[PDB]
C-alpha cells in the first residue's frame, strides 16, 4: 500500500508545491542556430536532473518499481519540461521564458530551422494559461498528471490509476476552494486536461526536431538528454 | 542507463 | 446557433444520429498477404473512412459554424486520431485485436507485417483495453470522438476576429463536458466519481494524440518507400501534417 | 484541397 493514496487534498498541493524544482538561469553571456540550440539543450540538460529528483517526491512516483520510473520519465520528460517553460511565461505574453536571462520570442525561432513552428505553440499554450488564470496549485497538480499518464499505457497500473484519481480529486479541491459552482469546476477541469493533449502534440514535434538536430551533429548533446531522447525510437 | 542511476542516487 | 442551445439528451442524440457507418475491407484469408498489400487494405479503407468522416464532422454539433478554411483545418489536425479512436471503439469487444473491419481482425502478429507497426498496433490495443477496464459506454464514445474534431487543432490555427472563431469551440466543448457529466450522473456515479472518470476519458485524449503522431510519422515513412498506394486525399492529410 | 472541396459538396 501507497502512502499517497492516504493523503489529503491539502497534503497533495504541500507536497507538490514542496517538491517543485527551482528556476534555473541560462548563460550571463548578453543567435544562431548553434547558439540558440546550445543555450537550450544546456538548459535541459540541468533542468532534467532537477526534474528526476523532482518526481521521486510526487507522491505514489518512488511506490513504482525503478523500471516503471524510468519508463514514465522517458516518456514525460519533454512534455514536463515544455508545460514547466509554459507556465514560467504565463507573465509574459508574447515571449518563452526558458530561463529569468533568456526571454525568448517568435522571431528568434526562426532562427533554428524548423523552431517557429514549435514556439508558436508554446506561446499559445502559454496565452491559454493565462487567459484561463491558471494557478500555481493547479499547475503543480497538472505537471504532475503527466509524469503518471503519459506512460501509463504503454506498460500497479492500477495504483498510477488510483494516484491519478487522487490528483483529480485534488484539482477538483482547489477549484472549489477558489469557488467555483459545480459546473465552472467540471468545465474547467476539461478545459485543463484538453490542453494535455496539445502539450503531447508538442512534445511529439520537439522530440522530432531534437533528433534531427541529433542527425545534424550541430550542437552536442549530452549523453542524458541523448538516452531521454533515444527512448523515444 | 544514466537515468537508472541518476533515479538511485 | 443551434449547436449551444442543445441540452444534454439532445446532444447525445445529435452525435449518435450522426455515426459514420462500419465499412469493409478486401481482405481475402484465401489470398496471400505481402507487406505492401497488408498495409495497401488499411490505407485503402482509411481512405474511404475518411470520406464518411468529412460528412460526419458536418454533422457534429458547432462544427459548420465555423469558416470553412477552419473546419479544413481541424480536420487535418484530427483525421488520424479520429480513425484511430474508432478503430480502439470498435475493437474493444475483441482483446488482443483490431478489428478495421468486420472482415478484418488483426493480431499483434500479422500487425509485424508492416515494418514497425507493432509499436503502434500495441499502443491501440493498450487502448482498447483501457476502454474495456473503464466499461466506456457507446454515448461517452461519440462525446470523445467529437471532443477530437474541436480540440485537436484550436491551438494551431488572424486578427482578434480569428479569436471568435477559438472562442465558438470553447462553448461548444464546454457543452460536451456538460454532457459526459449529465451520462456519468445517470448512470449513478457519485460525483467524485463523475470527475474523476471524465478524467480519465480525457487522459486518454492524449494518448491518442501521441499514437497518432507516431501514425503520422509512419505514414510519411511509407509515402517515401512508395511501395505501398496512397490516396489523394490521404497524401494531401499528411502533408496538412508536413 | 480536396478536403475544402468535399466539406462544400
Ligand atoms: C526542441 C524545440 C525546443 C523545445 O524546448 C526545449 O528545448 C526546452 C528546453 C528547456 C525547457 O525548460 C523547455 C523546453
Ligand atoms: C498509419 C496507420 C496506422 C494504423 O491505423 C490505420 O491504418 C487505420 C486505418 C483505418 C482506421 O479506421 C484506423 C486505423
Amino acid at each position: 500500500n501507497s502512502l499517497a493514496l492516504s493523503l489529503t487534498a491539502d497534503q497533495m498541493v504541500s507536497a507538490l508545491l514542496d517538491a517543485e524544482p527551482p528556476i534555473l538561469y541560462s548563460e550571463y553571456d548578453p543567435f544562431s542556430e548553434a547558439s540558440m540550440m546550445g543555450l537550450l539543450t544546456n538548459l535541459a540538460d540541468r533542468e532534467l536532473v532537477h526534474m528526476i529528483n523532482w518526481a521521486k517526491r510526487v507522491p505514489g512516483f518512488v511506490d513504482l518499481t525503478l523500471h516503471d520510473q524510468v519508463h514514465l520519465l522517458e516518456c514525460a520528460w519533454l512534455e514536463i519540461l515544455m508545460i514547466g517553460l509554459v507556465w514560467r511565461s504565463m507573465e509574459h505574453p508574447g515571449k518563452l521564458l526558458f530561463a529569468p536571462n533568456l526571454l525568448l520570442d517568435r522571431n528568434q525561432g526562426k532562427c533554428v530551422e524548423g523552431m517557429v513552428e514549435i514556439f508558436d505553440m508554446l506561446l499559445a499554450t502559454s496565452s491559454r494559461f493565462r487567459m484561463m488564470n491558471l494557478q500555481g496549485e493547479e499547475f503543480v497538480c497538472l505537471k504532475s498528471i503527466i509524469l503518471l499518464n503519459s506512460g501509463v499505457y504503454t506498460f500497479e497500473k492500477d495504483h498510477i490509476h488510483r494516484v491519478l484519481d487522487k490528483i483529480t480529486d485534488t484539482l477538483i479541491h482547489l477549484m472549489a476552494k477558489a469557488g467555483l459552482t459545480l459546473q465552472q469546476q467540471h468545465q474547467r477541469l476539461a478545459q485543463l486536461l484538453l490542453i494535455l493533449s496539445h502539450i503531447r502534440h508538442m512534445s511529439n514535434k520537439g522530440m522530432e526536431h531534437l533528433y534531427s538536430m541529433k542527425c545534424k551533429n550541430v550542437v552536442p548533446l549530452s549523453d542524458l538528454l541523448l538516452e531521454m531522447l533515444d527512448a523515444h525510437r | 542507463k544514466i537515468l537508472h542511476r541518476l533515479l538511485q542516487e
